[PDB]
């Protein structure tokens, strides 16, 4: 059980860099999703989008670790942004060489690689702008990721036992993921269940240039 | 103005598992 | 007691609307992209009402009483909450002022009085229900599709459905930093939530029309 | 040549067509994969309504061009 990660771009960026994300890339805040002006400030292309609310896939095995799995989903489906030789890049290529799980990581090799990442980075799980709850306690909040792979659009949830969810084909007029109607619509539908419930607990992060 | 139509001016800094 | 379901055609809606009293300076138009920069440049602003057609899966509201007439009620929802766009002395303008003087139903038109004005508007425009690009079904037949409307009245955002027995649905407060209705996150999100159910079922049966100038 | 047809709900449709293809042929093609009758379809490219008897070349629609599909449906 780990301390639930805060939806902070600095913390996501720190973990990501330690795993292998190149320094030219980072996570950033997304505060508005269908608004012009506010999109001139966000770095493009947005290569992954992480959503906090109430094709390589990884099954989640550690409590409260959803945020790390979200980073793993964002990075693993964007291998070209990884440092050749870094820890994640090695892990990914290893399983390709041996052909263990070509894209559905629920092994021994993966739960160890992760527990190793988890234990080499415990301190960062508690950083940020808020107070650290006890890893033992529940949060009611969850992390999921959106990526564009092979012109397909997917929603990745470590807790969705059925694996990655295909949302349909991409739109090539799209410079990036923010301009994908299928993502906006699928996100928008989560918010609507939140607009009815008076819950304001929502955060989004985009992976784009630094 | 929230995202839906622990603060940072509005953007929330929440923790999820 | 049954009408031919109206087509999501800018021309047909505009036709009905003008005969009811919508000023000539305004019309309904196609909305094909609802979160699109370029496309919203081929779209007239301000957008004063938005009608949505989709599968059934502090403001003026009308209860729907006639089968397949949801499209006409959408037009009545759009126009009655935008009185400023009506022609003084038009059928709808006369209807609305008559009930405000008499204070019948200040905003919930479920009367036998509302039904008679709707039944006559219908009797005087029967061929209009059948026009459009697509071929007319039979009034007697079910459609699985339904029309609904969005408007900003006195600072709030409402969804108006003649079949929602509970009356108008409040979506929350407007955002004064909104050039119009298209720039209201509460609408985009509410709409996008319907499309998500569509995308899952693999149904493309969705259309939107906006009431704006020209 | 390949072209895309984008729907209101975010769906993107990929089609293989010829510049000699008419708008009606494009609609029939949409109907083959989506099952939506052509009378219920209106296509848009660069803000203009595409007329049925014109071809892709008349409108200078090139490889990879994107078109928008507006539906003419009936609701009660």
């Amino acid at each position: 059980a780990v301390v639930p990660i805060e939806s902070n771009p600095e913390v996501f960026t720190n973990f990501a860099h330690k795993l292998g994300l190149k320094n030219e890339w980072a996570y950033f805040d997304i505060y508005s999703l269908t608004e012009p002006e506010l999109l001139a400030f966000l770095p493009r292309p947005v290569k992954a989008i992480v959503l906090l609310f109430p094709v390589i896939w990884f099954k989640q095995s550690v409590k409260n670790a959803c945020g790390l799995y979200a980073i793993l989903h964002s990075l693993s489906n964007n291998q070209s942004l990884l440092e050749p030789g870094s820890d994640l890049d090695n892990f990914l290529k290893s399983q390709s060489d041996t052909s263990s799980s070509k894209n559905r990581f629920d092994d021994v090799t993966t739960d160890q690689f992760v527990l190793n990442v988890i234990k080499e980075n415990v301190q960062t799980f508690s950083t940020g702008q808020s107070e650290a709850p006890e890893a033992t306690a529940d949060t009611n909040l969850h992390y999921i990721t959106y990526v564009e792979e092979n012109g397909g659009i997917f929603e990745l949830d470590g807790r969705n036992l059925s694996g990655p969810l295909y949302l349909g084909k991409s739109d090539p007029t799209a410079t990036d993921l923010i301009e994908q109607e299928l993502v906006r619509v699928r996100v928008a539908s989560y918010m609507e269940n939140a607009n009815e419930e008076d819950v304001l607990n929502f955060a989004m992060l985009g992976l784009g240039p630094n | 103005k929230t995202l839906t139509g622990q603060q940072r001016l509005l953007v929330l800094r929440l923790r999820g598992g």
